[PDB]
């Protein structure tokens, strides 16, 4: 699934900006 | 509602020249690093952290912010440490965070904000999963107001994100940073902002404008309601090529108005873009995925939040981390003094 996906992305934590 | 609009027009108009007011003589030194007991701290950053702190005649807790001036000097944050300060100071808005005191010493600027145990959206969303449609209409419904506010007074705020949102103890919604905000009235060209919320015309390198916020209030009501954003990747540059490319997939439990909001938000061509139309805001005021929201009732925190996150107590830190605490360095000279004269 696209949330898995996601889960696995290593984009699941807080982002900072740039 | 007609009336309900010229009510709307009547305090914007109100609010602009209560905050040009502030604005234009912005308070300073409102109190000192002594007044205060700190607890602990709440956050790091490439160039401060928040503290939670006890005032000590008042008893109230708040959030602390402390910059280090020669780190902000060195990576080059000084306007826009210099603009947060200034404009939280001079707005006033429901859905924003509160500025009570703000002050420098030779080596660092404060920043003192009531206190929301509540915490970050960004971790309580990551940890539930995702909202229901009304829940994420409840926020969304805040964040409209709020940048039809902003954007009155002519400041864009390239920051929206779950990461800078507070939900306080009555569920309600707190905006929190303003360092890229900026008061702008046509376009601008920094490229600042976060990759999962960038606008087209921001990565393309263009000058933008305001449309920018409504798109990522588009990002942010999908992130809401999906769990996850509406573009992601491993890296930035992946992020950006989907961005551009004009198609998004919504999740199958998707409202059949909720989608037909998002494609009007997440619109890459500005001009054709919600928010950024004729009638400005009101097409997303009225927009069907918004039929039952209230939005006076919003304004006026009437209506009851889908989630307070559990009253642990006023000075209750368990929605933040644990970070190594450190001293306060305070230089027997002063630093950067000229960079920070406004402050
Ligand atoms: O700590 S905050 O949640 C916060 C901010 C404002 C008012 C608050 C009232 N009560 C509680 C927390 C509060 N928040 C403030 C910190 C800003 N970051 C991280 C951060 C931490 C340290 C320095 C800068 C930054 B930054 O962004 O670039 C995240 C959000």
């Amino acid at each position: 699934t696209t949330y898995a996906d996601f889960i696995a992305s290593g984009r699941t934590s807080r982002r900072d900006a740039i | 509602k007609g009336s309900e609009q010229e009510s709307v027009k009547e305090f914007l108009a109100k609010a602009k020249e209560e905050f040009l007011k502030k604005w234009e003589s912005p308070s300073q030194n409102t109190a000192q690093l002594d007044h205060f007991d700190r607890i602990k701290t709440l956050g790091t950053g490439s160039f401060g952290r928040v503290m939670l702190v006890k005032h000590k005649e008042t008893g109230n807790h708040y959030a602390m912010k402390i910059l280090d001036k020669q780190k902000v000097v060195k990576l080059k944050q000084i306007e826009h440490t210099l603009n947060e300060k200034r404009i939280l100071q001079a707005v006033n808005f429901p859905f924003l965070v509160k500025l009570e005191f703000s002050f420098k010493d030779n080596s660092n600027l404060y920043m003192v904000m009531e206190y929301v145990p509540g915490g970050e959206m960004f971790s309580h969303l990551r940890r539930i999963g995702r909202f229901s449609e009304p829940h994420a209409r409840f926020y969304a419904a805040q964040i409209v107001l709020t940048f039809e506010y902003l954007h009155s007074l002519d400041l864009i705020y390239r920051d929206l994100k779950p990461e800078n949102l507070l939900i306080d103890q009555q569920g309600y919604i707190q905006v929190t940073d303003f360092g890229f905000a900026k008061r702008v009235k046509g376009r601008t060209w920094t490229l600042c902002g976060t990759p999962e919320y960038l606008a087209p015309e921001i990565i393309l390198s263009k000058g933008y404008n305001k449309a920018v916020d409504w798109w990522a209030l588009g990002v942010l009501i999908y992130e809401m309601a999906a769990g996850y954003p509406p573009f992601f990747a491993d890296q930035p540059i992946q992020i950006y090529e989907k961005i551009v490319s004009g198609k998004v997939r919504f999740p199958s439990h998707f409202s059949s108005d909720l989608k037909d909001l998002l494609r009007n938000l997440l619109q890459v061509d500005l001009t054709k873009r919600f928010g950024n139309l004729k009638n400005g805001v009101n097409d997303i005021k009225n927009h069907k995925w918004f039929a039952t929201t209230d939005w006076i009732a919003i304004y006026q925190r009437k209506v009851e939040a889908p989630f307070i996150p559990k009253f642990k107590g006023p000075g209750d830190t368990s929605n933040f981390d644990d970070y190594e605490e450190e001293e306060i360095r305070v230089s027997i000279n002063e630093k950067c003094g000229k960079e920070f004269t406004e402050f």
